[PDB]
């Protein structure tokens, strides 16, 4: 559950979202991430 | 604590349960010492008092041409009725008990030397029919401007000829001047009684001005063509006795009264309420000369005259707005010093449709539709061509206007001499004369000059004198011109489209007025013989187009009109078809009722006051009305160019405008919210049609709500001022019904509401939500609320959910396992974390919770009161009064013991 | 996938969480079933509730969308189909060509003229022809009637190799077709998308803890669209205009699978007529009309469904989805997109939750003229029937200030195809007739005058009164309002008046209406006017997204409007003709039903700038091409280049008040004391000593019986008098050319507020097409000196086509600011352009653009702050900065452009984009990644293929002219020949319909275009002051027109394209395999990386 380096931030082709700003009491963002593995 | 009338003379005090009150339902006729011909008009409360304006059947005023008081009562005849407005107060021991507080009257207007000479020869038109056709609206047209002017035998020499005739470069050789009275819809004197029949087709039917022809024989024919109570024939006539009742025009079997007692009952019609005065005006159905303005200290027999509305010079927006609507009511120096009329005598337009009133921060608010004024004459000899005619004609802006409304509304076009008619230009029919000034074809060639439509010739020996119409248009002539100026058809064909003003036809009235020049008008009506006018300064009218679709034909409004739309089929209103869905089989003559003020509750950036915003209804579409609380004046930037910023005409939809306009009963603003409700009943339409068939569809019942949307003014500073004018935006609720009669109206709550209605003797319980201006029908809930053991609350029980869920206390030992035990009686007792946690509460709906509140019943054991919320958001328990009355609900108050003393 | 034993919150009885902050979210042990077919959809977005505490979603998308573009194409297929195709390509191959023809055995059943005209008291008289009487009546019958005067059919498909129809099992042997249908997707759960609402703790031992979970049901959709799209093939007209519709081989109805498959669950597989649900074909022209089975009804597929999801937004207690972008599932030239916004509620504090979805059409049926400030007459509004089809691109909608905006792009309803073509004139419009078939996919809208009919909308009956011609078919004519009868009183109450209509009966009057492309439109198409749910003349919804859009949706109202939707009577079709034939706009709806409820939801909209007339394609010609940076006018550094868009400067000065009925014009149109305008290229006029205004030359001879033959016994009438006079205007405009521009000609005039939305929005995409004679061959170059004489366009030396052009632009112009000769675009002039040669017929066709910028592309919605936002389009930036808050004398958006070449040019370049935001010191910014630029899967396999698609790919037809005349060329339309067989021929000129090809030849289709190696670098759009973009000194001026006053300030600012707000995005370059963004209120971080530990506030703990 703890922060893995393999995955990678990223977007997504329909709607291009990774990144909410957060606010109010703990500011940040829901980061999206995904496993930049090609091949 | 709710409050509003099942009948005619009774109001009753309703439970925010949407439980009538046993001993609330008031007489009112008995309380305040009223004969039973009396009936309630409406209601506005107003720092807890439920004011009332009250109308009678036996009312009866007589008109004179002869004598000071020209105006009064029908003593004679046992009729004298003045209708009375009561203040009320509910002063007591805190209890439902009206009583009487001050019994102010309602005087007859006080008749003057120069509006009694006029009135000595006014008319007016016959009123508005539900099923009224716009065949019958209109009727046959009238000789043109130079065919009377230089007669006939006049052609191939105007532009030698105009000059001399005080109509220099004038380009339209064949203006009109209105309608001829010989025949149609019929018009008639203060002193004479309004026929009960409306032509059906102004082409040939109808009377008239023609009093005497229309007793001669018209009266037997027009009888036999729709006699009144499917074998009949109906072809040139409609008898409009019931239409008549029900729009509220009282009659003597089958004839009316006469025309100054239907005219009094009907401007006795709406109320305001100001902290210094109470203002009454009259209905929208028909225009009223006059109107009371009534300080709130005066004597209980207080001679309480109304004041007309020529003695009060409005604010049209602009002093051309004044000056185009002056000009065209008749000729300036009419020489014939008997021919009275309203511009002889320095008046204004005096006949307003007006749509409703109200009152917010002791600031009344007025809207509706000007009705048209203009000359006739009355002359019939050698007679002269004009001669029983109506002189009209509509006063569009012309194309070459240049851009700015302001500008649109300062042009010349229109001034005196009439200018717009048939023209042909590229490919297609501006209506609309296309210059003004002196832009022509060639260029400048010389400014356009006009002048009234009177020959000098005739000036020494015509008889003209003011009539009234009754419906906002001017010039009912079947042409062209006028149907475009009323569906509002005509647009410049410049790139940037600009709406053309109608300068004084179809305008609309609005704006504030302070109680300064309210007590002013109080002092003008005091004043007698001597009159003296009054001025308005924070009020504004602008040209409202008539909903353009409701003309069949008509399709797309722009400049570039379809060939077709040339032809008379479809370009004239006898051949004009109608297919509005509104309850108006008319397409032309505009209505409005239902103004509601209120204080818009969302907050205010601080510095700024609460903003509020007027709302005023119209078929079609509504309109908000705009104003900065900065200067409590109309809103308003200072870009001339941009339309003023008050006013913002919204468009409706199919199931909002087929809404009949004819059932607009009360108004609800749910303050609170911030939305107000237009309920509405087919009841209150005409129990018979005009052809004697019954009518079909005389139960069922709707609202219409209003919200807030696009920008709000000093919401932030960033919107101090504003550009754009806000909107309203109606809708339709949800709340509607096709056989159910509704009984009365409940704002109850941001997120509840309710209504009552009676279809089978038998009230119908129908509670709904608000999800801020939706309504919807929870009949898990619904049904519950009816168990109220014919009480004001529903009962609890504790076997199924109702509209207080399911409270279940915990068990007796809950002290015991949660080691509450220890803790002392008044620690828990300050403990509002702990005391909840008493009981599981499982609510039956939204904003719904069960607490407790600190009780004792002894040391070792205390007793806990459950106290809980309804959809009203009111907590309630055994101790709950309302009007001092315990509302004895029932409660079982859950009791636990083990409690120390340590 | 891997989170073991995760839980949901232990709410309390009433539904609220409990949440101790340091022992965190209470845990139920279990999270919300369905782990085995949730676990395996991947996170791809997330949203937050404000109004209700900590609350927050994740919207849960199937991977399959992931690794969509890597299927194998033989299951997800193009629309265009291309195999082999070793014979050259030819582009009409695949379209249906043959024109209809008369029967030759229903020849009793045309429409009867009246037997005798109705007096009436008639004092006028009329030579012409006379009416025709149509009326249907219901008499008694239950599958028939007693007369249908519509339902005559005296045309036929010609049987040319046998019937020529569509019909899909051999109008396409491999069909498009979706994956998974709306029901297939509907009972499918691990396969559909899911909003899960859940709960973080970023500091309590019990980190995460999860609310419920929800699922997105097309079911919703599919019960919420109004009855009449469930029969897209019919329309509210449905019976005249089916059969028309039949008979020239193009739409049936309004949203067909044929021009649009992607909604319907069958796909193209009905891409037929049969089944329209009602009663059609069958031998008895009164008995078709009665409905029956509909078999075509309109759905959510696997495609757009997924499309349908994005952007969602959450207020109060329910969220929205308010549809993706279409990307993900978009392929090579299909066009998926959402078409109606979804919403989800909560009961009992998030206890429980109803899923349900709307379609935007009601959304949008509240739309007049007066709510935008931007371009007027669109085709937006609707009727009664919700045959509009509206599909919104989201650019993100985002809670702008106190206001709730909608942004991006959304289809037009199809103004291209407005009007037709006559029975026996479809062999030579190529153009429009595949721009109509449904064969040619591209949006703009062409310019071929000759073939119109007098109104786009006489039934077939009335066709065939005059099938010579020669007599010029005063019911039935092709358009040419050189002939328009005079709108003078005589005329028209002697031509139409007499003619009364009932409400049983209506009259086709012989009168000859007729106009230009701009009169067909602002007649027969669905232009906004002041009332809303006003447009009765629907015909067809667009192919693409060619409407820039950014409108406010009422945040409060969205709230309360309800989850299902109730229809009554009128929402559905008409039940039988007799009922059709008195059709209304306005009926009162059954109380008891909610769907006109969600009518007035629109605040306002705009796509453009707050601008109006030939002002606004002033603008447009202001705006740069990104493919050379040059703009379109050019005229800084005679036979010079002309503005292609703007007509100002262009040909000579004419008078309007000699146009037409030469009598009130001076002062209408023009607020001058010399109303001078300026015709445009393509005009024609007597001489150089009279140019105002052309007489009557403009005759049509249909055979060689002698010209149109005016003041002739018939074209004359008579009023009451005798006083004959001719009923056809002397002076006629003096343009009728594909730019033509008439502000008082309403029926001559052709630049329409269709054509300037969609050219706004595929100019500044970049990929606006063009028409060519010559490639760059040797021996076949139209080279520049010799054959390019701007100054003189009214002869053959202007070069201008007159037919087959884009409808609003000038050919000549578009090609040099293109490049395709001269040194605009290559080193090397590409000796590409086209000739009006004269020495025998000239066979042309259009091209792309090179570029291939589409049209569904758009940002995420950067909120700058409460008084404006954008997002990026294409390689530009727009900002809607005066839109919330429009302010008079600003032109009302910003732009930015793009720097990187490679990126510019690369086949897919939208592969590159990786998201949008505002960067926090006030600007926002865009990823690019060179290296992940997606090209066609193949290089066309490995032998070489003549068609190779691409975003903006599409089969441009060859358009074969006649020859024209040396001199006044464009007295009359440029007649067409029959080009049905003309793609042979012109095989060189094909070769540059494709984009790969198009680079080729322009020298940058490798990277051989030099400068950035790979550009991998972040793009920030240009600062803009509150005054950027202000045009206050520039508009007004009334001493001439807006158009011309507005060119010499851009002329006199034209190399100041920054205050104007027209640049190029400042580019950095950072090494990195750049993938997205995180956000941080302080400060967004790029790719994940540049970890801050609060320098400021370093030295406290």
């Amino acid at each position: 559950q703890a922060v893995d380096e393999t995955l990678t931030p990223w977007t997504w082709n329909n709607n291009n979202f990774s990144s909410l700003k957060i606010t109010g009491e703990n500011p940040g963002s829901f980061g999206l991430v995904r496993s930049q593995n090609d091949n | 604590t709710f409050l509003v009338k099942e009948d005619s003379k009774n109001v009753t005090a309703y439970t925010p349960f949407a439980t009538p009150i046993t001993d609330s339902k008031s007489d009112l006729v008995s309380l305040a010492q009223l004969d039973s011909s009396y009936q309630i008009a409406d209601q506005t409360i107003h720092n807890t008092n439920l004011f009332v304006l009250f109308k009678s059947r036996d009312v009866k005023v007589k008109y004179e041409s002869s004598g000071s008081n020209n105006i009064s009562f029908d003593s004679t005849s046992q009729g004298e009725k003045p209708s009375y407005v009561v203040e009320f107060t509910n002063s007591t021991n805190i209890g439902i008990k009206w009583t009487m507080v001050k019994k102010y009257q309602l005087d007859v207007p006080n008749v003057s030397s120069d509006m009694n000479q006029v009135l000595k020869n006014l008319i007016l038109e016959q009123p508005l029919t539900k099923y009224t056709l716009n065949s019958s609206l209109a009727k046959e047209k009238g000789k043109t401007q130079r065919e009377v002017h230089l007669g006939s035998g006049q052609a191939n020499q105007w532009t030698s000829q105009r000059n001399q005739h005080d109509l220099n470069n004038n380009p339209s050789p064949n203006a009109s001047t209105g309608f001829k009275l010989t025949t149609g819809n019929a018009y008639r004197k203060l002193s004479e009684s309004w026929p009960i029949y409306e032509p059906i087709d102004g082409t040939k039917q109808g009377k008239g001005k023609d009093s005497s022809g229309w007793s001669s024989t018209e009266e037997n024919e027009a009888k036999n063509d729709a006699p009144s109570v499917s074998s009949g024939t109906f072809n040139k006539y409609l008898n409009t006795k019931q239409a008549l009742e029900s729009i509220g025009i009282l009659f003597d079997d089958q004839t009316p009264r006469n025309v100054i007692t239907q005219l009094y009952y009907a401007s006795t019609s709406k109320l305001a309420v100001t902290n210094n005065h109470i203002v009454v005006m009259g209905n929208s159905f028909l225009p009223s000369m006059w109107y009371w303005v009534v300080e709130r200290s005066a004597q209980e027999n207080a001679s309480n005259k109304p004041t007309w509305f020529a003695n009060t010079n409005l604010d049209w927006g602009e002093d051309k707005q004044k000056q185009f609507v002056e000009n065209q009511l008749g000729y300036k120096e009419t020489t014939s010093t008997n021919s009275h009329n309203f511009h002889s005598k320095s008046f204004t337009q005096p006949a307003y449709l007006i749509s409703g009133i109200d009152s917010v921060n002791d600031q009344i608010i007025f809207s509706g539709f000007k009705a048209g004024s203009v000359g006739y004459d009355s002359s019939s000899s050698s007679s002269s061509s004009t001669k029983d005619q109506a002189l009209a004609w509509s006063t569009t802006t012309s194309l070459d206007s240049k851009t700015g409304y302001k500008d649109l509304v300062t042009n010349d076009t229109g001034l005196n001499g009439p200018i717009n008619g048939s023209f042909s230009i590229q490919d297609t029919f501006s209506f609309v004369v296309p210059y003004s000034g002196n832009h022509t074809n060639n260029g400048t060639t010389g400014p356009i000059k006009t002048a009234y439509p009177v020959k000098k010739d005739q000036k020494s020996t015509v008889k003209i004198n003011s009539l009234i119409n009754a419906t906002p248009l001017n010039s009912y002539g079947d042409e062209g011109i006028g149907v475009f100026d009323a569906l509002g058809l005509n647009y410049n064909f410049k790139s940037n489209q600009e709406r053309l003003p109608s300068r004084t036809d179809q305008i609309f009235v609005y704006g504030i007025v302070s109680p300064n020049e309210l007590r002013s008008a109080k002092s003008s009506a005091d004043s007698t013989g001597s009159d003296t006018k009054v001025n308005w300064s924070n009020t504004q009218s602008r040209y409202l187009p008539v909903p353009y679709n409701y003309s069949e034909g008509i399709i797309d409004a722009d400049g570039f009109k379809r060939p077709e739309n040339r032809g008379a089929s479809v370009t004239t209103f006898s051949g004009l078809k109608s297919i509005a869905p509104d309850g108006f089989a008319n397409s032309i003559a505009n209505f409005s009722v239902g103004l509601k003020a209120g204080i818009d509750p969302n907050p205010v950036m601080s510095g700024k006051k609460a903003n509020y915003g007027a709302v005023v209804l119209t078929r079609g579409g509504v309109v908000r009305l705009n104003f900065n609380p900065g200067n409590d004046s109309l809103l308003s930037t200072t870009d001339n160019n941009i339309a003023p910023i008050s006013f913002s005409f919204t468009p409706f939809t199919a199931a909002e405008s087929a809404v009949d306009l004819t059932t607009f009963k009360e108004v609800t603003y749910n303050q609170e919210s911030g939305l107000w409700s237009y309920i509405f009943d087919s009841s209150l339409k005409p129990s018979h049609d005009g052809k004697q068939t019954p009518v079909t569809d005389n139960m069922g019942f709707s609202v219409i709500t209003v919200s807030r949307t696009g920008i709000e003014l000093n919401q932030d500073q960033a919107t101090t001022t504003l550009d754009v004018a806000p909107s309203a935006l109606a809708v339709q609720s949800g709340i509607q019904s096709t056989t159910q009669t509704l009984t009365g109206v409940l704002p109850l709550s941001e997120e509840f509401s309710a209504v009552i209605a009676k279809d089978s003797d038998q009230n119908k319980i129908d509670i709904y939500k608000n999800n801020n201006g939706l309504f919807e029908i929870d009949t898990q809930l619904s049904n519950s609320v009816a168990t109220n053991n014919g009480g004001l609350a529903p009962s609890y029980t504790e076997n199924r959910v109702d509209a207080w869920g399911k409270v279940e206390f915990a068990d007796n030992s809950v002290l015991q396992a949660r080691n509450l035990v220890d803790k002392t009686v008044d620690e828990i007792i300050n403990t509002p974390e702990i005391l909840n946690s008493f009981f599981r509460f499982t609510p039956a709906f939204e904003d719904q919770k069960a607490t407790l509140v600190a009780t004792k019943q002894s040391d070792t054991s205390l007793s806990v009161s459950p106290r809980i919320q309804f959809l009203d958001g009111n907590f309630y328990d055994l101790n709950s009064t309302i009007a001092g009355v315990p509302l004895n609900i029932g409660f079982p108050s859950r009791v636990f013991a083990g409690f120390a003393a340590l | 996938a891997k989170m073991e034993n995760p839980s949901t919150v232990q709410r309390g009885l009433n539904g609220e969480p409990i949440f101790d902050p340091f022992k965190g979210f209470g845990l139920t042990g279990n999270a919300p079933t369905d782990w085995n077919e949730i676990k395996g959809k991947v996170p791809v977005e997330v949203v937050q509730s404000p109004h209700s505490p900590n609350l927050y979603f994740v919207l849960l998308v199937p991977k399959v969308a992931l690794e969509y573009h890597n299927l194998n194409n033989q299951v997800v297929k193009e629309s265009l189909e291309v195999k082999a195709t070793q014979s050259s390509f030819n582009p009409t191959q695949r379209l249906q060509k043959d024109s209809p023809v008369k029967d030759s055995s229903k020849q009793g059943e045309k429409l009867s003229e009246t037997t005798a005209s109705s007096m009436s008291s008639g004092m006028a008289t009329s030579t012409r022809a006379k009416a025709l009487k149509v009326e249907v009546e219901r008499g008694s019958q239950s599958d028939s009637l007693l007369k249908n005067d519509f339902a005559k059919k005296p045309l036929k498909h010609k049987n040319s190799s046998g019937e020529v129809k569509l019909e899909a099992e051999k109008e396409f042997t491999e069909a498009w077709k979706p994956l998974l249908t709306t029901d297939q997707i509907a009972r499918e759960k691990g396969m559909g998308a899911t909003v899960v609402s859940f709960y973080d703790a970023p500091y309590s031992e019990n980190h995460t803890a999860f609310g419920l979970v929800d699922h997105i049901d097309p079911k919703k959709m599919v019960e919420n669209y109004p009855p009449s799209w469930k029969t897209p093939k019919w329309n509210h007209h449905g019976i005249w205009d089916y059969n028309a519709r039949n008979l020239l081989l193009q739409t049936t109805g309004f949203f067909n699978p044929r021009r649009h498959p992607e909604w319907f669950d069958e796909g193209q597989a009905k891409a037929d007529n049969t089944s329209p649900g009602f009663k059609v074909g069958d031998t008895d022209h009164k008995k078709d009309g009665f409905k029956k089975n509909s078999s075509s009804p309109i759905a959510l597929p696997f495609e757009a469904y997924f499309a349908n999801i994005g952007n969602m937004v959450a207020i109060g207690n329910s969220v929205f989805i308010f549809g993706g972008n279409g990307h993900a599932t978009k392929m090579f030239t299909t066009n998926p997109l959402s078409i109606g916004v979804f919403r989800i509620k909560y009961t009992d504090n998030f206890s429980k939750s109803s899923v349900t979805g709307w379609p935007y059409a009601v959304l949008f049926g509240g739309l007049i003229n007066p709510q935008t400030n931007g371009l007027k007459d669109l085709p937006l509004g609707t009727n009664r029937w919700f045959e509009y089809v509206p599909r919104m691109a989201v650019s993100g909608v985002k809670w702008v200030g106190n206001q709730l905006v909608l942004a991006g792009t959304l289809t037009m309803g199809d103004t291209a195809t407005v009007p037709r073509l006559k029975y026996d004139q479809l062999e030579k419009h190529l153009n429009l007739v595949a721009q109509g078939q449904g064969l040619l996919r591209e949006d703009l809208q062409i310019f071929t005058p000759y073939g119109w009919a007098n109104r786009p909308d006489i039934p077939v009956g009335a066709w065939l009164q005059d099938e010579m011609g020669s007599k010029f078919g005063p019911h039935y004519f092709l358009n040419n309002p050189d002939i328009q009868d005079n709108v003078n009183n005589d005329t028209v109450e002697a031509l139409i008046s007499s003619y009364k209509n009932t409400d049983k009966l209506k009259h086709v009057y012989p009168y000859r209406y007729s106009g230009l492309y701009a009169w067909q439109l602002f007649n027969w198409s669905n232009k906004l006017t002041n009332t809303p749910l006003s447009a009765n003349f629907v015909n067809e919804n667009s192919y693409a997204p060619n409407s820039l859009f950014a409108a406010i949706l009422n945040e409060d109202l969205l709230t309360g409007l309800s989850d299902k939707i109730f229809y009554g009577k009128e929402n559905e079709f008409a039940e039988n003709e007799a009922d059709r034939f008195n059709q209304l706009l306005s009926l009162n709806p059954n109380p008891n039903t909610n769907w006109a409820r969600y009518l007035n939801v629109v605040q306002r909209f705009t796509t453009g700038p707050n601008l109006d007339s030939s002002t606004f394609d002033q603008f447009l010609d202001f705006l740069p091409w990104i493919g050379n940076g040059k703009p379109f006018s050019n005229s800084p550094s005679s036979s010079t280049p002309l503005p292609t868009f703007s007509n100002i400067n262009v040909g000579v000065k004419s008078m309007i008040t000699q146009h037409l009925n030469k009598e009130n014009t001076r002062w209408v149109f023009i607020p001058n004391f010399s109303p001078d305008i300026w015709t445009g290229a393509g005009y024609r006029v007597q001489s150089a000593n009279q140019k105002n205004g052309i007489p009557f030359e403009q005759v049509k001879p249909s055979n060689n019986s002698t010209p149109f033959d005016p003041n002739s016994d018939d074209n004359k009438v008579t009023p009451s008098g005798g006083s004959s006079k001719p009923t056809t205007y002397p002076a006629l405009p003096n343009s009728i050319s594909p730019t033509s521009d008439w502000i008082n000609a309403l029926t001559f005039t052709n630049k329409n507020n269709p054509q300037r939305n969609q050219l706004l929005l595929r100019s500044l995409l970049g990929t606006i097409p063009v028409l060519i004679n010559k490639s760059g061959d040797s021996n076949d170059q139209f080279n520049k000196d010799s054959e390019q004489k701007w100054d003189k366009t009214e002869t053959n030396e202007g070069n201008l086509p007159g037919f087959g052009e884009v409808n609003g632009l000038y050919n000549a112009a578009l090609l040099h600011t293109y490049g395709f000769f001269g040194t605009n675009t290559n080193s090397t002039d590409p000796k590409i352009g086209f000739k009006a040669d004269s020495s025998s017929s000239s066979s042309s066709t259009l091209v792309g653009s090179g570029l291939n910028w589409t049209s569904q592309d758009v940002g995420n919605l950067v909120v700058i702050n409460d008084t404006s936002f954008g997002f990026q389009l294409g390689g530009w930036f727009i900002t809607f900065t005066d839109f919330i808050r429009p302010r008079t004398g600003y032109l009302g958006i910003t732009l930015s452009s793009l720097q990187d070449q490679t990126i510019i040019w690369a086949d897919q370049p939208w592969t590159s984009f990786k998201g949008s935001y505002l960067d926090s010191d006030g600007t926002p910014k865009s990823l690019w990644d060179p290296t992940a630029l997606k090209s066609l899967p193949n290089s066309s396999t490995t032998y070489d293929t003549n068609p190779t698609l691409s975003p903006s790919f599409q089969l441009y037809q060859p358009n074969k002219v006649k020859a024209y005349q040396t001199t006044n060329t464009y007295n009359k339309l440029i007649e067409p020949v029959d080009a049905t067989s003309a793609a042979t021929n012109m095989t060189s000129l094909l070769k540059l319909l494709t984009t790969k090809n198009i680079k080729a030849k322009l020298g940058k289709g490798t990277a051989s275009s030099q400068g950035n190696n790979n550009g991998g670098g972040v793009s920030q759009t240009i600062n803009t002051i509150t005054t950027t973009g202000n045009i206050s000194e520039g508009l007004k001026e009334e001493t001439s027109i807006q158009a011309e006053t507005l060119k010499k300030f851009f002329d006199s600012k034209q190399n100041n394209k920054s205050e104007i707000g027209i640049g190029d995005s400042t580019f950095t370059k950072m090494d990195g395999k750049l993938t997205g963004v995180v956000s941080t209120p302080l400060v967004n971080l790029i790719n994940g990386q540049g970890a801050t530990s609060d320098s400021d506030t370093e030295k406290i703990s």
